[PDB]
RNA sequence: ACAUAGUGUUGCAAGGCGAACGAGGGGAAGUGAAACAUCUCAGUACCCUUAGGAAAAGAAAUCAAUUGAGAUUCCCUCAG
RNA sequence: AUGGGUCAGCGACUUAUAUUCAGUAGCGAGGUUAACCGUAUAGGGGAGCCGUAGAGAAAUCGAGUCUUAAUAGGGCGUUUA
RNA sequence: CCCACUGUCGUUGAAAAGCCAGGGGAUGACUUGUGGAUAGGGGUGAAAGGCUAAUCAAGCCUGGUGAUAGCUGGUUCUCCCCGAAAGCUAUUUAGGUAGCGCCUCGGACGAAUACCAUAGGGGGUAGAGCACUGUUUCGGCUAACCGAUGCAAACUCCGAAUACCUAUGAGUACUAUCCGGGAGACAGACUGCGGGUGCUAACGUCCGUAGUCAAGAGGA
RNA sequence: ACAUAGCACUCUGCAAACACGAAAGUGGACGUAUAGGGUGUGAUGCCUGCCCGGUGCUGGAAGGUUAAUUGAUGGGGUUA
RNA sequence: UGAAGAUGCAGUGUACCCGCGGCUAGACGGAAAGACCCCGUGAACCUUUACUGCAGCUUGACACUGAACUGGUUCUAACUCUGUCCCGUGAUCCGGGACGAGGACCGUGUCUGGUGGGUAGUUUGACUGGGGCGGUCUCCUCCUAAAGAGUAACGGAGGAGUACGAAGGUGCGCUCAGCGUGGUCGGAAAUCACGCGUAGAGUAUAAAGGCAAAAGCGCGCUUAACUGCGAGACCCACAAGUCGAGCAGGUACGAAAGUAGGUCUUAGUGAUCCGGUGGUUCUGUAUGGAAGGGCCAUCGCUCAACGGAU
RNA sequence: GCGGG
RNA sequence: CGCAACCA
């Protein structure tokens, strides 16, 4: 007998919606554990760092700022 | 000869117009754990699954 | 462990809010200022025992 | 002691059998619950006593509900 | 791996009652009687049942109703044979 | 006379327990006749769960009774159309079952669908690398650092092909959805490719992916 | 293996213990502690050590805990 | 070769047709739906300090059941005698009568505590490279996992069954870890000063992913750890789970734009049934009340075999 | 829920 | 520390 046997069940993260995509508001674009895209025009973030759609319009992902940051956006 | 209700699930479905409707589950007695937006949002009425429904039919065939 | 307390409303009004506290570093009567819905007002919540 | 108990004679009656159905006295378990003990099976099988052409029940110390019905029994509903 | 020595005959999805769906026939915002009576498959029997409205735990209201302080939002409904 | 220790034979026997040769007891806690008693969770037992009518860890008969059996077996004429699965989730569940996945029929609605092109996306795998975490060889320096030099499922400064998502478009296909009726199935196998395990064993085992078999004959 | 004579422990005062039986009653026994029941051991010889913590059993009864029963208190409901 | 040990398949060798006496190497020969092994939410018996009943035994209360003197002592008239005598009677049963001995005991009924394998009905998990033994069973993190999601093994590693009224909110402020150089003990490593400083510190807690508008560290004031909700999504067999802008009310902080529906996130959990507590012009079996029920809030499960069979 | 320490 | 009460 070994001490190995346990894992947890799917979280089923990820990217939902991708860039060219068009959302509608509350439309969540990214299921994540901390921050490796950041929220950017149109898009809010929840507690558990989920990025959603805060307008219509259509997803793209960037990368700005001088840290490199991924920032997915929502154009209206 | 008729066909008897099963009288536990007809304490549980009542029939609306379209469907049945049910009261939610975990809303009993530990509810301090419990976030008020679960505490908020398990409380009225819903529609049983329609894959449910057949089974619905099936124990309560005269609601 | 964490005690289980209600806050319950200084309004006359049975309205009651449910947590936990620890006893040994919070043995005095928690009092925190809520919002009582059946008058729709802040007032004062003091502790009870849980019920 | 009186008497009673007991004993005998005469008179009348009963006893036993037989289909189901009735009334009453007792009364399971297999099974189901996907296990099982509450529960079910079921007051069923079976045992016992005893009728009649039927039996039982029956003439409100009953129901109903804004003041109604009018003994009992059985059938359809009410209603799974 | 199993079952059959062979022939002939017999041998296994039924019946009742409810209920749901489909087809078909009648009638149709209506449809239909049950026990029962009945020289009796007729005729009578409308008690009942299904449909025609929903919302709400319920009181209650009703093309709306429930929740709510809210006439806001939301749920379930609203032409429907 | 009662018994039954040994051996052969017999074992569809002469016999559902014997014969034959030997063996034990043979005035006793003996053997035996006739009649009687004890009846089934009971009897009786110098006790072997023995015996109780060739039946005994609870007799036989009848009834309950057509007990129940998620288990075996079996299921009877013809033609035409379509055609699975051996998965997931849960289960005192694992050879059962239920919801979903997959089949079929009816209805509704008709390109919403698919294939390919183009466009737009996010990856952290293969490979690679040593910038981090580890590990590693040599040399210099007074252990850290420096130069050179390797390695990694749980290392990453990098980083494909594919796959996946969305939009637009040509052509070719009764496509895709939705509402109902009926299911079966939830033991899978092998081959290749990518892996865990094993001995980089197994016609081994457990996953992913495609094909075949299953349910598919023909040719090699 | 069982039994066995012998041994020991223990129960039993007689309407005995104990057994059978629903009870009546019957066995024990028309016996009476030198008897009867249960348990173990097993002729005989020599013998049979230590442990009373556990589980039994026997004796004790100071205290705690504790049933039915009883029903003081207190609380509520009704309304003159 | 092949469902893996061939009379029947492939290739090949041999062999005229058919008996009788022998023989037992094969026909996985015949016989008996394998007894061993495992499985079935079979069964039967047996055991016990498994569970739950009951018989029996026992305790007390009330009844049969009374009277005196003081918990006793005495009495007799209920009751008892498997004691003697008489009668029925020709009778070791039984009944009646007389006596004797007991005696309100014993015994029996109803209620009740204890005891109770004597007897009864039952239960006694699954996974599993057979089963048992061991281990495991729910949740979180990483790898396996093949660059979307998902993805198994008794594969490789670790955590959880909490904490916190501030460690929550808000406004304002701050920036580590490590090196060098100096300086009272004091020292490699405490505190002070000065220079660098590559993110290597920290984060209530495991790991991963994050973290400068810091999500890390302080100070002031506070209760948004609010109530009613909620477009739209993610994930999903269901039951559940997750995120959520915005709207109304009432707030806190801020000069203000604003920010707050707990905590960097992902573990810290348990359905239904039964019941408890608070509130409630819902109900209230003739009526008015009430009891009881409903509704809203909340409490009681290592139901850990964690979809929980009693 | 009743006593003891 | 014991005796007694245990039917989400
Ligand atoms: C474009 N780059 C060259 C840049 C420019 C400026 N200057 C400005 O924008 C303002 N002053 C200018 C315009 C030059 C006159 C910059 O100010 C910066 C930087 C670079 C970043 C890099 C940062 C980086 N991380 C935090 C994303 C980082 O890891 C480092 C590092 N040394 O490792 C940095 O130094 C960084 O934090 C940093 O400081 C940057 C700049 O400040
Ligand atoms: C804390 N911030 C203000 C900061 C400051 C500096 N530089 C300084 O402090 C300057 N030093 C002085 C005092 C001026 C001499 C910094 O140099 C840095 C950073 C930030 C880190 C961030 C790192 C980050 N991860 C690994 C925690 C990260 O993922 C990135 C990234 N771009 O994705 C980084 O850039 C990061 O790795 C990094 O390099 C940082 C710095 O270098
Ligand atoms: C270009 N970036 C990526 C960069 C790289 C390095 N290099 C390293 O740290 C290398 N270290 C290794 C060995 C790779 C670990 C760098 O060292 C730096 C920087 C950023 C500069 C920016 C400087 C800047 N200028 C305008 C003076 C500046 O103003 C700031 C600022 N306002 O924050 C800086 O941070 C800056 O002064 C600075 O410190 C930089 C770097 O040190
Ligand atoms: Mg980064
Ligand atoms: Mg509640
Ligand atoms: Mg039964
Ligand atoms: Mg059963
Ligand atoms: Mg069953
Ligand atoms: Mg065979
Ligand atoms: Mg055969
Ligand atoms: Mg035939
Ligand atoms: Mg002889
Ligand atoms: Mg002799
Ligand atoms: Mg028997
Ligand atoms: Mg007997
Ligand atoms: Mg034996
Ligand atoms: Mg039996
Ligand atoms: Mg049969
Ligand atoms: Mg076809
Ligand atoms: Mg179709
Ligand atoms: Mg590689
Ligand atoms: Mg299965
Ligand atoms: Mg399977
Ligand atoms: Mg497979
Ligand atoms: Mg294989
Ligand atoms: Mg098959
Ligand atoms: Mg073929
Ligand atoms: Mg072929
Ligand atoms: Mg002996
Ligand atoms: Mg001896
Ligand atoms: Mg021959
Ligand atoms: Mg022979
Ligand atoms: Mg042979
Ligand atoms: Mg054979
Ligand atoms: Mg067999
Ligand atoms: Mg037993
Ligand atoms: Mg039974
Ligand atoms: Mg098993
Ligand atoms: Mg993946
Ligand atoms: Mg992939
Ligand atoms: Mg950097
Ligand atoms: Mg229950
Ligand atoms: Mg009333
Ligand atoms: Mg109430
Ligand atoms: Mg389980
Ligand atoms: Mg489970």
């Amino acid at each position: 007998s070994t001490k190995n046997g346990r894992d947890s069940n799917p979280k089923m993260l990820g990217v939902k919606v991708y860039g060219g995509q068009t959302v509608t508001a509350g439309n969540i674009i990214v299921r994540q554990r901390g921050t490796e895209f950041h929220a950017g025009a149109n898009v809010g973030m929840g507690r558990d760092h989920t990025l959603f759609a805060t307008a219509d319009g259509v997803v793209k992902f960037e990368v700005k700022g001088q840290f490199g940051r991924r920032y997915v956006k929502v154009e209206t | 000869a008729k066909l008897k209700t099963r009288r536990g699930a007809a304490k549980r479905f009542k029939a609306t117009a379209n469907g049945f409707k049910r009261k939610q589950a975990f809303k009993r007695h530990i509810l301090t754990k419990k976030s008020a937006k679960r505490i908020r949002q398990l409380r009225g009425c819903v529609m049983v699954h329609v894959s449910d429904v057949a089974s619905v039919r099936r124990m309560c065939p005269y609601i | 462990m964490r005690d289980k307390i209600r806050l319950v409303s200084s309004a006359g009004t049975g309205y009651f809010y449910t947590t936990t506290k620890n006893k040994r570093t919070m043995p005095e009567k928690m009092e925190i200022k809520k919002f009582d819905p059946k008058i729709r007002q802040h007032v004062i919540f003091k502790e009870a025992k849980i019920k």
